[PDB]
């Protein structure tokens, strides 16, 4: 595991032969495996397992090395590739045209908007789902037909509005099983497994959830909105009532913890119980997504789009945004008025300084550090910092050349005592 | 006994046996919502910029006194109980004094 | 396109900044008359950064530099999304609280370096520090010398015109 | 009650003052009936008392 | 000839019952002074009805301090208790709170000049605050000092914060709403039962 | 113009009548509701019927799915009235 220097800059040796992208690719790919390899192979039994996940913390380090190159290339992707240039059609559109083509057009025209959208599908994509048939959740909840134990046994109406309109209807076993699916849907929910939710939903024998989680899609007939002409039509054009009516059913008592939390992470609002167990990936995510549900809306009321028979309950929902940078200082600090410990880890203050797009303060910031005697600890964060600069430089003319060669220069030093006297001595 | 910084920890939990500033060496809010002395606020303000709520120190640094967003963050603290019909009081009897004004009337109506 | 035109005369008459902003965005798609709208949905009510931009470009441009600052100053308080920075600091330089916006906008922006430059000129060594400032391009090196020329440098403009001018010549 | 307002509000309810404390007594005594035991129209009657109490305030006045 | 103007008309009275004129002094200047020494003569001629007919007339932002002004002379500790009753009209018209305070002050006065036949009228006193609160129900108003001539600024209904303990020395008697209605209540009943055991007497 | 119309001709029968109907019991009046939207809603205020009841006035092919499907789940186990009402042919 000692060869791990080899495989980043191995990485380099392709790269004067060839192109820049790959590059930041390979390094994620790169810790990826590392990953594995000191996650694989730990047994832990007893005391020990709790040994094993030390172990798997600390390759935990490189897991986050893994997430941390993948947010950074889709990043850089979208701000210095050609993606952020194209003719303005996605925006050009009449009245008559639907709410999805507005959003459709938000999405193209606000670059800002879309990069927290970029960050989001990333924090979607490492996201932790519990089992289906490996854990209680979904295996173990694999009843026949919803509400069987209150239906065979009293103790009027099937549907989920009989307990909301009165008090004690349902068996224990009933709510116990709601609460495995509700919680696995919810988990599906923050990975961006909707269609998986969907399918569930259907399978499960729960059309109801199911017919609230297509309520999500606004309104797009292939017709009008020539732009993107599908075939169908689809969406729900009330989409500001069917806001509303989700985020008035996860303030309704007397649902599941979890439901209501899907309603509110549908209405673009907080959840409470649930976010007890929230990390700062799954924080950040809530967070997020407030801020992109309160932007579209507001749009949408700009262009007129919204009709005033659809504001049921405007004084209940958060009009205003916050910025990417309050996101994080509010997500930064602790419910006891402490620095997050999740937040003040090495790597996950460059994912935010990444997301801020301030990367460079950081890399002067850093370099500064090692004249102070600060970092050498861990001996992952020199590496990253030389790896990202060299990267950074590649793609665009970037980071300061006194701050390269501090860099390079320490971590040369480095291969000669690790040894690695070929690429220490070209770097 | 060896120095560590135990000495708050302990005077704390005899305050609540039985203050705030002790604690400092949503709760201070509620204090400021209790003082809708003067010196005493001042300083909790400056233990609140230590720790940096945001928009309550600005109502705060209003109440010891741009000005429409600022006039904006009062209706917002406003918006968001005797004590609290009090602080709307005190709040009225500010924009009173700014008036003292197209803005003020404004936030009069 | 003219449908649209008389649903919002329609909803004006009935009641509406959004009306009188979307005909405002109609006539984007008769300028003047246009930010009439503009200005009348401004004096209705505060609304996105669309609007703001638009009612202010056309004050900007009928010279009417106070309705401007009047329209940007609200849509910067209001709290709705200011980054008409250029009117605010160009107006309060025309005028001639300005060191503090300057300093405000300070907080690599270069013509705002500039423009701060100048206010400070209305308002000898510190000028002379601030060419120095900047220089640290030939033609910030070279009007840096000339104005080390009028303070009175003889000794240092020489030496930091020969230095640039065998950097670029 | 409704016709006593009535009645009251024929004569202005010049004198009744004690029919305002009264009136207080008999809001109690209903409350009370609620606790051992039309909101808007509640409302009505003590608008249509105030107009007695402002006819006597008029008669203080002249 | 407008410094004459007042003090001509002032002398007559009668003329002194020109209201537009009145309300055309407020608006271009801060001479309410003159409308505050004239209308008080006009409440010398002393027809109510009529008189604030005429203030419906006149702009509310005048009226309400005209009438404020107008209703701290009101606590002249006359007999005419007429002018309370035309103050809470007035105070009918705008949002209500002030003729509640107004009548506790009332109340004050009449209980500090002298006692026992004044616990029927305290009964009716009760029964208008009463009343009052009915019509303001979800509203808050605060008192300042036990009537005009106040020292004392608005201490507040949320500041029950202490700082030291010596700051919780504030009579704190702003706060004079429904928590003191039911201790005026327990006066009342005070009185009820005195009176019963003053019936049980002969 | 004809949707509206057709409310304006089911009026005062709605009228006064629904307006017992609610000031009375019980349900049916939930469907009444629904045959005058966001005031029924506002009055009702069933979270997940909420958000299929905004999918009325929307002729999207929603219909289909949501009624076979609720129905099926139904027969294994005033709602069905609202569903056979977004299948879209009631």
């Amino acid at each position: 595991t000692m060869s791990m220097y080899p495989d980043f800059l191995k990485s380099f040796l392709e790269h004067p032969s060839s192109a820049v992208f790959e590059l930041i690719e390979q390094y994620e790919a790169t810790c990826n495996t590392q990953i594995t390899l000191l996650k694989k192979i730990v047994k832990r039994v007893t005391p020990g397992q709790q040994k094993f996940s030390k172990t798997a913390s600390i390759l935990w380090l490189l897991q986050q090395e893994m997430v941390t190159w993948r947010l950074i290339a889709a990043l850089y992707r979208d701000r210095i590739q050609s993606a952020l240039e194209e003719e303005n059609m996605f925006e050009i559109a009449a009245p008559n045209a639907s709410e999805k083509t507005i959003v459709d057009k938000l999405f193209q025209r606000d670059t800002l908007v879309r990069q927290s959208q970029l960050v989001v599908d990333w924090l979607e994509s490492i996201a932790k789902d519990e089992v289906g048939d490996f854990s209680d959740n979904i295996e173990y909840y694999a009843k026949s037909v919803y509400w069987e134990n209150t239906l065979h046994t009293l103790k009027s109406e099937l549907d989920p509005d009989a307990p909301i309109r009165q008090k004690l209807p349902l068996d224990d076993l009933d709510r116990e099983d709601d609460i495995r699916l509700l919680k696995y849907l919810f988990t599906l929910i923050r990975a961006g497994m909707t269609d998986e939710a969907q399918r569930l939903c259907k399978r499960c024998g729960q059309a109801w959830r199911a017919a609230t989680l297509e309520g999500w899609k606004l309104y797009h007939d292939a017709n009008i909105n020539g732009g993107t002409e599908l075939q169908a039509v689809e969406g729900n054009p009330y989409r500001c009532v069917w806001k509303t009516c989700c985020w008035r059913m996860a303030e309704d008592e007397q649902f599941n913890k979890y439901e209501r939390a899907i309603y509110a992470t549908l209405s673009g609002n907080l959840k409470q119980l649930l976010p007890v167990c929230e990390s700062w990936e799954d924080t950040v995510w809530a967070h997020f997504k407030v801020m992109v549900d309160s932007l579209v809306e507001q749009e949408i009321r700009a262009s007129i789009i919204s009709f005033n028979e659809a504001n049921e309950l405007p004084r209940e929902y958060l009009e205003a945004n916050w910025t990417l940078d309050s996101v994080f200082e509010e997500l930064q600090a602790t419910d006891k008025k402490r620095v997050l410990e999740e937040n003040r880890e090495h790597y996950h203050i460059i994912q935010k300084f990444v997301i801020l797009a301030d990367v460079d303060g950081l890399m002067d910031e850093f370099s500064e550090w090692l004249s102070n005697g600060k970092n050498l600890l861990l001996g992952h964060l020199l590496r990253f910092m030389t790896h990202l600069l060299l990267f950074f430089r590649t793609l665009g003319l970037q980071a300061k050349e006194e701050v390269s060669v501090e860099v390079l220069k320490t971590y040369i030093q480095r291969l000669i005592n690790e040894k690695q006297i070929e690429l220490i001595a070209f770097y | 006994c060896v120095p560590a910084q135990w000495v708050h920890e302990a005077k704390a939990i005899r305050s609540r046996r039985d203050y705030l500033l002790k604690g400092h060496q949503k709760l201070v809010t509620r204090h400021l919502a209790a003082d809708a002395s003067f010196l005493g606020e001042l300083s909790n303000p400056e233990h609140c910029k230590h720790i940096q709520l945001d928009y309550i120190r600005v109502i705060d640094m209003l109440n010891l006194i741009g000005c429409e967003l600022e006039k904006l963050h009062t209706k917002v603290m406003s918006l968001c109980y005797t004590a609290k019909d009090r602080l709307a009081q005190s709040e009225m009897a500010k924009r009173v004094a700014n008036i003292l004004q197209p803005p003020e009337s404004m936030s009069d109506s | 396109i003219q449908r649209y035109v008389e649903n919002a005369q329609n909803s004006a008459s009935s009641p509406k900044s959004m009306k009188g902003f979307l005909f405002a965005r109609l006539y984007y798609e008769e300028y003047e008359l246009a930010k009439r709208s503009v200005s009348s949905y401004i004096s209705v009510q505060e609304r996105d950064p669309k609007a703001h931009r638009f009612l202010g470009q056309l004050f900007e441009i009928e010279g009417n530099v106070e309705k401007a600052v009047g329209c940007y100053k609200r849509s910067l308080e209001l709290n709705p999304t200011q980054k008409l920075t250029l009117r605010i600091a160009e107006l309060i330089c025309t005028l001639n609280r300005a060191e503090y916006w300057v300093e405000r906008a300070s907080k690599g922006s270069p013509e705002i370096y500039r423009l701060k430059e100048q206010l400070l000129s209305s308002q000898w060594n510190q000028l002379f520090d601030l060419i120095q400032a900047e220089l640290f391009d030939v033609y910030v090196n070279l009007k840096l010398v000339d104005l080390f020329l009028s303070n009175q440098r003889l000794e240092e403009a020489v030496l930091h015109c020969l230095k640039p001018e065998r950097r670029a010549l | 009650l409704t016709l006593l307002l009535d009645a009251l509000p024929l004569l202005e309810q010049k004198q009744v003052i004690f029919s305002a404390e009264q009136t207080y007594e008999l809001m109690r005594c209903l409350e009370d009936r609620m606790a051992a035991k039309i909101q808007k129209q509640d409302s009505s009657i003590d608008n249509t008392k105030v107009e007695m109490l402002r006819l006597a305030l008029a008669r203080n006045l002249a | 000839l407008r410094t004459r103007i007042f003090k001509h008309h002032l002398d007559m009275g009668h003329n002194n019952q020109a209201y537009d004129a009145l309300t055309q002094i407020p608006d271009p200047s801060r001479q309410l002074d003159c409308l505050r020494q004239l209308v008080v003569v006009l409440c010398e001629r002393s027809q109510l009805q009529d008189l604030v007919e005429f203030p419906y007339v006149n702009l509310h932002n005048e009226v309400v301090g005209i009438i404020e002004s107008r209703a701290r002379a009101v606590d002249l500790m006359t007999h005419n208790y007429y002018e309370l009753l035309y103050a809470f009209h007035i105070y009918r018209h705008n949002y209500r709170k002030a003729g509640s305070v107004m009548f506790e002050y009332g109340m004050r006065l009449g209980r500090e000049v002298r006692t026992l036949r004044g616990l029927q009228k305290q009964v009716n006193s009760y029964l208008a605050c009463l009343n009052c609160l009915r019509l303001i129900r979800p509203e808050y108003a605060w008192i300042v000092q036990p009537v005009s001539g106040a020292v004392y600024e608005r201490p507040g209904a949320s500041p029950k914060r202490n700082y030291d303990g010596e700051s919780s020395a504030v009579p704190s008697s702003s706060q004079i709403e429904i928590l003191e209605l039911r201790d005026l209540e327990k006066e009342y009943v005070l009185a009820q039962t005195r009176l019963t055991l003053a019936k049980h007497n002969p | 113009a004809f949707s509206h119309w057709l409310a304006h001709t089911a009026e005062e029968r709605i009228e006064e009548e629904v307006s017992l109907y609610g000031p009375e019991r019980h349900v049916e009046a939930v469907f009444s509701f629904l045959t005058g939207i966001s005031d029924a809603c506002r009055l009702a205020q069933d979270h997940r019927l909420s958000l299929l009841l905004s999918q009325m006035v929307g002729s999207q092919e929603m219909r289909e799915l949501i009624s076979l499907q609720l129905v099926d789940w139904n027969k294994l186990q005033e709602r069905l009235r609202v569903f056979c009402l977004l299948s879209g042919t009631p």
